[PDB]
């Protein structure tokens, strides 16, 4: 059944998959710094300052993920575009898993 | 070179009349309008799209709606009312509002015209980047209901930005000029300007005699615009989701935001097609939401609001001491005037009269400002 048009949708989805990887990496970088910071080297007031700069960054990461979801939500895929449908659903779930990860951090620091 | 600037509450737009036609100028992101937003960070000042993009990350140091404050007294009913909504601090400085923020980790206060000057600086830089030439001369627009204090504060914003403000002109006047309604020969003309945006609705009646303008009346609704139409759709789909899935998405801010963004886009689709589809995977608790809405359903959901736009119109006519048959020209401005039903209700109200609507209703004010800037240059 494979149609040339599904190629166009599959390409769009791959580009979104790469964007998601770029953001996921920011989250991994964030988490690595967090451990270093919390590892108690700075005075408590300066540690708090650093943790709030990190909190602001996790909020940027959440918003970047939300923007990706909004872009994915503009797609309309026929029932027969099974490959495209599976890739769309799979990518949404991935993003939601990464948002759960951001929320854990967000709701632990700079309370 | 001379430019026209529509300095808007939520968005601004800049045009230039060159080689016999107005060019609306795209910003650095390619956008023909720019968010009237200013952000202060640890390292820098952001204006426009970049400032709007990072609202969520930095909402206390990101300023918008400076037009709701410019030239007003701190104790103005408008300033008092809006404050409770804005996440940024609005300070009382000897009876005049200033915005207070952190900027490169130091606390700073700005008057509204200072914030609007930053928006104008951006619009100036936008024109300069396009023209590849310095740009100094501008016409800048304001609402027809602006008093002396608001007009002077607007002019001052321009001056602070390094602009030679040739003239401050009313928004409905610029829209009339865009359509060349002042070039029409004959006797006195009565013009209705119907301006419906994302948040606000303004109606204005002007008379033009011999190319010369007068404001006869103003009316409107502070709490009516495209956001209100989106909300009616949002509530329609939240009820649908509860009906099919017996789950309440309304407490999940991210689900409701996904739905809301999809609804606003489907609305825009319904201005040119008679149906719109939406597919949101995993909207709430893993449940996919696939749905459609017809233009007629959308119209039905907003039937009171849409018909309601005729009340300010009637009001404006009473105040202008005119009969609806004494209106010669009607001009649509504002992005929500693209809705077919609104155009039909209005075209019917004026017993079948034609509407001036061919110029992009988001750009028409800038467009008239640019025509007049080249005239005054
Ligand atoms: N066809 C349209 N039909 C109904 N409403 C429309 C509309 N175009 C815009 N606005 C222009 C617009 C807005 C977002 C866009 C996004 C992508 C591409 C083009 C866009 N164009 N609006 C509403 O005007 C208010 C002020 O804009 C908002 O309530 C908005 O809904």
């Amino acid at each position: 059944g494979n149609s040339p048009q599904e190629e166009v949708e599959l390409k769009k989805l791959k580009h979104l998959e790469k964007s998601v990887e770029k953001i996921a990496d920011q989250l991994e970088e964030l988490n690595k710094e967090l451990t270093g910071i919390q590892q108690g080297f700075l005075p408590k007031d300066l540690q708090a300052e650093a943790l709030c700069k990190l909190d602001r960054r996790v909020k940027a990461t959440i918003e970047q993920f939300m923007k990706i979801l909004e872009e994915i939500d503009t797609l309309i895929l026929p029932e027969n575009f099974k490959d495209s449908r599976l890739k769309r659903k799979g990518l949404v779930k991935k993003v939601q898993a990464f948002l759960a990860e951001c929320d854990t951090v967000e709701q632990n620091i700079c309370q | 070179p001379a430019v026209g600037i529509d300095l808007g509450t939520t968005y601004s737009c800049v045009g230039v009349f060159q080689h016999g036609k107005v060019e609306i100028i795209a910003n650095d992101q390619g956008n023909r309008t720019t968010p009237s937003y200013v952000a202060f960070t640890d390292t820098e000042r952001l204006i426009g799209d970049a400032a709007k993009n990072q609202v969520a990350m930095n909402p206390t140091n990101t300023v918008f709606d400076a037009k709701r404050l410019i030239g007003r007294r701190f104790d103005d009913a408008v300033v008092q009312s809006d404050m409770k909504h804005w996440p940024f601090m609005v300070v009382n400085d000897a009876g005049r509002p200033k915005v207070q923020v952190e900027y490169k980790g130091e606390t700073k206060s700005f008057y509204p015209e200072e914030v609007s000057s930053m928006v104008l600086t951006k619009m100036k830089e936008i024109a300069e980047a396009y023209l590849g030439k310095t740009v100094t001369n501008a016409v800048v627009t304001v609402p027809a209901y602006f008093n002396d204090s608001q007009r002077q504060a607007t002019k001052d914003a321009g001056t602070i930005a390094g602009l030679n403000v040739l003239r401050i002109i009313n928004e409905p006047t610029a829209a009339a000029i865009a359509y060349g309604l002042d070039k029409k020969v004959g006797a006195e003309r009565n013009v209705l300007i119907f301006d419906l945006g994302g948040g606000t609705f303004d109606v204005s009646i002007l008379t033009i005699e011999d190319g010369i303008f007068e404001v006869k009346s103003t009316a409107g609704d502070t709490h009516l615009g495209g956001e209100d139409f989106d909300n009616r759709m949002v509530n329609h789909f939240i009820a649908e989701f509860k009906r099919k899935h017996k789950k309440d998405i309304s407490e999940n801010k991210r689900a409701v935001r996904r739905l809301r963004t999809a609804c606003e886009r489907a609305k825009r689709t319904l201005s040119s097609s008679t149906q719109a589809s939406i597919e949101i995977d995993s909207l709430y608790e893993g449940i996919d939401f696939y749905t459609s809405i017809t233009r007629a359903r959308f119209e039905e959901l907003n039937a009171d609001l849409f018909r309601g736009t005729l009340d300010p119109v009637e009001k404006a006519l009473r105040d202008a001491k005119l009969d609806k048959s004494q209106i010669h020209d009607i001009v649509l401005v504002g992005g929500s005037t693209r809705i077919p039903k609104i155009q039909k209700l209005l075209q019917d109200f004026f017993n079948g009269k034609e509407l001036n609507k061919s110029i992009n209703p988001d750009e028409a004010v800038a467009y008239g400002a640019a025509v007049q800037a080249a005239i005054l240059s």
